[PDB]
């Protein structure tokens, strides 16, 4: 569960560099969702907060095109 | 932001690498659910029966995703009570059948609650 901490630390920064540190409420919830994941001591809670955190990035209609990111992977 | 735009791609390319490799079903479901245009509209709620808005773009996704009043998403269980249409106009379950498809206002928007 080294990875799940680490994905989490980088998800927040991806959202941070998308200038949602202005976001105040969106940010605050992510900050404690990221904080609760770091403080986890099991896999489910950690994936359970992890699933919520990432919902944010996917709900931003223009934050980034996942099709074109995904199409960038194996090309 | 131009050079920033390169370091931007490196971080969130790397992120979906570390997400494909995480190999969770919940993460991989919501990630690929979103790739064919089926994305969340609010944060996923873990709390007891809190609000969940998702966008469904076509009937294919629909009859792939909706079991009567129960819609499976995020390796979880979801209970609905609000399906509107593209022209923000509320729909009903029975009306989203295989027999009404082309007349309706896709995409549809389901509102959902965690299930006991």
């Amino acid at each position: 569960m080294s990875d799940v901490k680490c994905t989490s630390v980088v998800l927040l920064s991806v959202l941070q560099q998308l200038r949602v540190e202005s976001s105040s409420k969106l940010w605050a919830q992510c900050v404690q969702l990221h904080n609760d994941i770091l403080l986890a001591k099991d896999t489910t809670e950690a994936f359970e907060k992890m699933v919520s955190l990432l919902s944010v990035l996917l709900s931003m209609q223009g934050a980034v095109d996942i099709n074109k990111l995904c199409e960038e992977m194996l090309d | 932001e131009d050079k920033r735009a390169k370091v931007t791609s490196a971080m969130q390319t790397m992120l979906f690498t570390m997400l494909r490799k995480l190999d969770n079903d919940a993460l991989n479901n919501i990630i690929n659910n979103a790739r064919d245009g089926c994305v969340p509209l609010n944060i996923i709620p873990l709390t007891t029966a809190a609000k969940l808005m998702v966008v469904i773009p076509d009937y294919n996704t629909y009859k792939n995703t909706c079991d009567g009043t129960t819609f499976t998403y995020a390796s979880a269980l979801w209970e609905i009570q609000q399906v509107v249409d593209a022209d923000s106009k509320i729909v009903q379950l029975s009306e989203i059948s295989m027999d009404n498809s082309p007349n309706l206002a896709w995409p549809l928007i389901v509102t959902a609650l965690r299930a006991n």
